[PDB]
């Protein structure tokens, strides 16, 4: 029997709020144990120490409740910038068992995309392929959606996105669609076509260009 | 009972030990024997014996044994390599385990080198990490090193206060020591016989006598030297022992 | 004031092998608690082994036995000797200075995977154009593609802006190779009138590239 | 039906060593005759070593020692695993499954030089010209030079173009190094009118480049 424990994950808040995330304990456990700030593509760090005497280094926003079992983290007043995941561990015993992560996100209002289409460049078409960049720059609602046209038929097949993390400081996120072709079959059509759809936009936006047009 | 990282040491000494009333008391966890199998050792005699008492955790039982390692058997009790005695250890959650957390019992968690077996060690110097003298100080580079079990009466099994109790048979090189009870049936007289009285292995018919020993005297014993009275060890009365007929 | 720095990740295939040194940057890795962290992308955490102030071992369940783990204080470095890799744990490791709870922790990666690309970037510029251009911006970029071993990084002029400068995280094709582009906004005022040059570099090859983008011809 | 796949040969140099594994792709590694044939180049082959259904080794002569093999069903693997190899085995390596006779034996390379070079490709595209033009048809291709580890690859418009692609053997220079060029003949109405790029691939190191040859300026 080893413990297993659990979490409410998937937060979302707005700024200087209270939020509360708890720790289930599947066993009887002391009250001993940690949190820590995973932000995204980095090394984590412990707030929790091992119950609530929080670690030295962090501000006065987060109060570790402790018990037996059914640990307790809450944030008070939230701030812009913890944008991570939240673990569970357990000192003491050797083997240890981790939590399961809490991704936190943060609401922000109505920000539509800047929306920009790149060519391919010629230096890739010597090669034998074609990329055709799309992009969505800054937004709040991620939920938007990258129509591909080419000669107005809509692509479906042939595109990749990546989606950036939410950003620190205007709390919005950024959209890279990628639409690959073979030089022959780029080669083919004329008008490439990126059309975004955003609930800040009240009708979708365009950015288009005409292959082999200075 | 005693802390983890400073046990007690009992040292057993002469007298009659019964480890039977231990053996089949059925209310230890954890009872294994090494140098020697549990039933022989009401049949046997040694010069000490020593018992070490203190308190661990429940999953911590399985490093009291020789050759381990771990935080208990490295730095706070090293059994050595070729134990003799036995281990005996019981669950006691509810003597030892209080509501709010029972900080009285700690561990040494850091030392500088593991422990020489039945070695102790009760100093409380910080456990100076960086180079940086402590001074003393607390703070980066310098741990204390103990630490407290907070034991709570709601904690999964493996996480109770256990009771452990490491008996230690040793043989230094004395001339005899504690042994385990002796026994005895029911003398009877007028029979040719097969006797054995504290050491004096006969055989022959034995008789109600009236001859007076000094209060000193266990056998008597005739002109050409063969033994013709005993005195019994538990009633103290003098018995004759004539041999059984034969022609 | 103590500052863990790791060295030795790569690429290798199974029954393959790997030491890697946590480099005490800091001080006394003699006489602490130390341990080795894993997690799989996407995934949470998990415990690999860990070394007394004394000498012991105890490594983990999946990885019992094949696998070994040791200091050196003269030099003030952790090893962790590895070999015959199930390449099922391709992922990014850590190494912890467990102080009575654990922080104090850098990083480093690995991947385990059955081939070998090696390869490096294939770099093309996203010139900034009109369809970018919206008002008192316009945006730019570096598409960077066609590369298996995924450590990669594209900085803009050196280091210097740091204003509108978003990498994409990278996309992993039918091909096998991963791709990406990192994009940059700058004032369309200021189409090509500074420098916007991409340095590309790429850690487990050696290829360094600078590519300078303009306005569409 | 069974179709046996290896992997693991490259370059050492003596007092070296290598594992091999004959990927049993394909069923039932378990219960066959298996066993290694070996040819050095422009020679005939010659027999190395056998695991019997049951477990025996028998090495030949010369190898006899110093070499050894095994299996692992569970993997469906074959191992063979060698050391201090005298260099003079530079050879290429087949592992075969003998079913009364043998045949199912796939391939896979292996040399053994006492250096190391491992550099890649010098490519330059030979222009289509009129003096390689007649009548109908016009010649061009891609001379890929100074490499030091044999086994590379050029291939026409990735792959695409079948007709007249033609290889020709590398030479080995007084350099060391190795050398050859790839033509290919396409009518002379198309001599820069369609795509004609040479994919050019190192495989024991990871260099890929893709030239453009088109006629001359
Ligand atoms: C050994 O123990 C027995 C009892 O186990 C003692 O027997 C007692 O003797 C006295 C005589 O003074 C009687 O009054 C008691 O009733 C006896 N007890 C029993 C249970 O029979 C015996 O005396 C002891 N040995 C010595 C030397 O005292």
């Amino acid at each position: 029997d080893i413990q297993l424990t659990q979490s409410p994950s998937f937060l979302s808040a707005s700024v200087g709020d209270r939020v509360t995330i708890t720790c289930r304990a599947s066993q009887g456990i002391s009250s001993y144990l940690a949190w820590y700030q995973q932000k995204p593509g980095k090394a984590p760090k412990l707030l929790i120490y091992a119950a609530s005497t929080l670690q030295s280094g962090v501000p006065s926003r987060f109060s570790g409740s402790g018990s037996g079992t059914e640990f307790t983290l809450t944030i008070s007043s939230l701030q812009p910038e913890d944008f991570a995941t939240y673990y569970c561990q357990q000192l003491n015993s050797y083997p240890p068992a981790f939590g399961g992560g809490t991704k936190v996100e943060i609401k922000r209002t109505v920000a539509a995309p800047s929306v920009f289409i790149f060519p391919p460049s010629d230096e890739q078409l010597k090669s034998g392929t074609a990329s055709v960049v799309c992009l969505l720059n800054n937004f709040y609602p991620r939920e938007a959606k990258v129509q591909w046209k080419v000669d107005n038929a809509l692509q479906s097949g042939n595109s990749q996105e990546s989606v950036t993390e939410q950003d620190s400081k205007d709390s919005t996120y950024s959209l890279s669609s990628t639409l690959t072709l073979s030089k022959a079959d780029y080669e083919k059509h004329k008008v490439y076509a990126c059309e975004v759809t955003h609930q800040g936009l009240s009708s979708p936006v365009t950015k288009s260009f005409n292959r082999g047009e200075c | 009972f005693a802390s983890v990282y400073a046990w007690n040491r009992k040292r057993i000494s002469n007298c009659v030990a019964d480890y039977s009333v231990l053996y089949n008391s059925a209310s230890f966890s954890t009872f294994k024997c090494y140098g020697v199998s549990p039933t022989k050792l009401n049949d046997l005699c040694f010069t000490n014996v020593y018992a070490d008492s203190f308190v661990i955790r429940g999953d911590e039982v399985r490093q009291i044994a020789p050759g381990q390692t771990g935080k208990i058997a490295d730095y706070n009790y090293k059994l050595p390599d070729d134990f003799t005695g036995c281990v005996i250890a019981w669950n006691s959650n509810n003597l030892d385990s209080k509501v709010g957390g029972n900080y009285n019992y700690l561990y040494r968690l850091f030392r500088k080198s593991n422990l020489k077996p039945f070695e102790r060690d009760i100093s409380t110097e910080i456990y100076q990490a960086g180079s940086t003298p402590c001074n003393g100080v607390e703070g980066f580079n310098c741990y204390f090193p103990l630490q407290s079990y907070g034991f709570q009466p709601t904690n999964g099994v493996g996480y109770q206060p256990y009771r452990v109790v490491v008996l230690s048979f040793e043989l230094l090189h004395a001339p005899a020591t504690v042994c385990g009870p002796k026994k005895s049936t029911n003398l009877v007289k007028n029979k040719c016989v097969n006797f054995n009285f504290n050491g004096l292995t006969g055989t022959g018919v034995l008789t109600e006598s009236n001859k007076k020993f000094l209060p000193f005297q266990q056998f008597g014993r005739d002109i050409a030297d063969t033994t013709d009275a005993v005195r019994d060890p538990q009633t103290l009365e003098i018995l004759d022992i004539t041999p059984c007929s034969f022609g | 004031e103590v500052q863990l720095v790791e060295s030795g990740g790569g690429l290798i295939q199974p029954g393959g092998s790997l030491r890697l040194s946590c480099a005490a940057s800091g001080f006394t890795v003699s006489s602490n608690y130390m341990s080795w962290v894993r997690q799989a992308p996407g995934k949470g955490l998990e415990w690999v082994s860990v070394i007394y102030p004394g000498g012991s071992t105890f490594y983990a369940d999946s990885v019992k036995g094949r696998f070994t783990i040791s200091r050196d204080n003269s030099k003030n470095t952790l090893y962790l000797q590895m070999n015959s890799l199930r390449a099922e744990d391709t992922a990014v490791y850590y190494c912890a200075r467990e102080t009575l709870a654990f922080d104090y922790w850098g990083q480093g990666t690995l991947v385990t995977v059955s081939s070998a690309s090696t390869k490096g970037p294939s770099v093309f510029p996203l010139a900034p154009s009109s369809k970018s251009t919206s008002g008192g911006t316009a945006a730019l970029g570096c598409l960077v593609k066609d590369y298996f071993p995924e450590p990669v990084t594209v900085s803009w002029n050196s280091g210097a802006l740091t204003s509108g400068v978003h990498t994409f995280p990278a996309v992993l094709q039918s091909s096998g190779l991963y791709s990406l582009s990192s994009v940059v906004t700058v004032p369309s005022s200021s189409l090509g009138t500074q420098t916007y040059i991409c340095n590309v570099n790429h850690k487990p090859s050696n290829t360094k590239v600078d590519k300078k983008v303009e306005p569409k011809s």
